């Protein structure tokens, strides 16, 4: 269901200029959660770079039985 | 305007040397305790 | 006539700094006299060391 | 007066790992400390002297400095960048008392390669080849935008301009020319619009 | 005829260029696209045209002088020498030759700063020689179709999150 709707929620997640607080806190645990080097998403500009549309395919991809 | 017979462009300040002397090198000492 | 400024004082090194450089004045009080030599100073103090 | 050793030690009494040796004065003494090997300092280190003052905070390799590094001499003078064999080689940066920056290459100690010296009193640059710590051949860029390409003299002639082509922003005249040995500027033409020299 | 001919050849080139740089900073503001790209086109204008040696947009030490834009609220700082300035900041940390200038980017039907636009010649980079007037104007022209365009992106990121 999250995959659903990745095209619009990368689209709307692009437009935005502004850091919306929340969102991008749950973003970030994500990118930590998903291995990420966690020195370029430190602030939402170099986040950025990193939600596209190979995000929502990761989600799926990584191990949910790996300790 | 001075008008003397006397004036030229300005030389652009001498870049400061090393602290090397015109030369000495201080070593790291290497001795065994 | 009309309106009319003060200079302000003069530094030795507004003096030191006048020896080296050879300017027309513009007419304006509000001017660089040069980059180099370095002039530390706007038109005015330019003015004030050549007096 | 053997030097006191703290830290993990290998047979023999050669030290092998991460700790402090201070040394015995002749003023305290120098002091090192850091990763040392069989008696020999190798990775990153950090030596003081004691007499001068000098701290060097960098790589070490067989006993001598080696790789990037950053001293701070007994003058405030503060040299960043790349050492080979304890002395000053390769790309760096070098910070003067008096200010005056300079970012290029070293070559036994010395400004040699391609650089830039930017003074610290009037804000010139300088920006070009170096050879032996002076300036070769570039561009002198004043303060707002007036400049002299050509060739300088070397160490032995204090770095001055010897012949190339001022142009000036103020009034946007470029002149070609030399200079002569008492100083005064010798022009071969009349001076004529032109625009900045932009190599 | 041959001097009369000459002097109308220059003033139809001078015209003719006038006329392609308005026209390439009148296309910025119909572009429709993700903020960060509008902000990469309106760069890449400004460096073709003007004569600015690089052209960088953003979204006790001295506060940087571009915060004057902020704070004051004025939409367009020119620094003709960052030598006289103290305030300008220097991102590779060697003083620098050369003039700056800064438009920021305000939205219409409001006051809100979204962006700034800042061009600037620093040798060896850049002529280091002060920016001309028609430079300037090119800048001040990218900067307010960048901002109609950035207008139009909140204007349809709105509508779509409201649908």
């Amino acid at each position: 269901l999250a995959s659903s709707h990745s095209d619009a929620t990368l689209s709307s997640l692009r437009n935005m200029l502004s850091v919306p607080q929340g969102t991008y806190h749950v973003v970030k645990a994500l990118l930590h959660l998903l291995g990420r080097p966690a020195a370029s998403f430190s602030t939402w500009k170099r986040a950025h770079s990193h939600f596209s549309p190979r995000l929502f395919e990761d989600m799926a991809a990584y191990d949910a039985t790996a300790e | 305007i001075k008008a003397g017979g006397e004036w030229s462009p300005c030389p652009p300040p001498p870049p400061v040397p090393q602290w090397g002397a015109p030369q000495l090198l201080l070593e790291c000492n290497d001795l065994p305790p | 006539g009309g309106p009319l400024q003060q200079l302000p004082y003069v530094t030795p090194e507004q003096i030191k700094a006048s020896r080296l450089l050879r300017r027309y004045l513009t007419g304006r009080l509000d001017a660089p006299v040069s980059a180099f030599p370095a002039f530390p100073g706007n038109e005015a103090n330019y003015l004030r060391a050549l007096i | 007066p053997q030097p006191v050793w703290e830290g993990p030690l290998d047979e023999d009494g050669k030290p092998h790992g991460l700790g402090k040796m201070e040394y015995p004065p002749p003023k305290p003494g120098d002091k090192f400390e850091g990763t040392m090997e069989h008696g020999v300092r190798t990775g990153k280190g950090t030596y003081t002297w004691g007499v001068s003052g000098a701290v060097y905070t960098g790589d070490y390799v067989n006993g001598k400095k080696h790789g990037k590094g950053k001293m701070v001499y007994p003058d405030k003078g503060v040299y960043e960048g790349d050492w080979v064999e304890d002395v000053m080689q390769g790309q760096g940066t070098y910070t003067y008392p008096n200010g005056d920056i300079y970012q290029g290459a070293f070559w036994a100690g010395k400004r040699h390669g391609k650089g830039m010296y930017h003074y610290k009193g009037p804000c010139c640059q300088l920006v070009g080849d170096w050879a032996d710590g002076g300036f070769t051949y570039g561009r002198w860029v004043y303060a707002d935008g007036s400049m002299f390409m050509g060739k300088f003299g070397g160490a032995a002639a204090d770095s001055k301009p010897t012949a190339g082509s001022y142009f000036y922003s103020s009034s946007s005249l470029v002149q070609e020319g030399h200079f002569a040995k008492d100083g005064s500027w010798v022009g071969h033409r009349d001076p004529a619009v032109g625009k900045e020299f932009s190599v | 005829k041959d001097r009369l001919v000459k002097e109308a050849q220059s003033e139809q080139a001078a015209k003719s260029v006038a006329l392609t740089r308005k026209e390439a900073a009148d296309a910025l503001a119909l572009v429709t696209a993700e903020p960060r790209e509008l902000l990469e086109a309106a760069v890449k204008l400004v460096k073709q045209h003007t004569a600015a040696g690089a052209a960088y947009a953003a979204v006790p030490e001295p506060l940087p002088y571009s915060f004057r834009v902020l704070d004051e609220k004025l939409p367009m700082l020119y620094v003709p020498n960052v030598a006289a300035e103290e305030r300008v900041k220097f991102f590779r940390k060697f003083p620098k030759i050369g003039s700056y200038q800064a438009c920021g980017v305000a939205l219409p039907a409001s006051g809100e700063f979204k962006a700034l636009l800042a061009a600037d010649t620093l040798f060896p980079e850049g002529s280091g020689q002060p920016l001309s007037a028609d430079d300037r104007d090119f800048v001040w022209e990218v900067s307010q179709s960048l901002s109609r365009a950035l207008e139009a992106v909140q204007a349809r990121a709105a509508e779509a999150l409201a649908a």
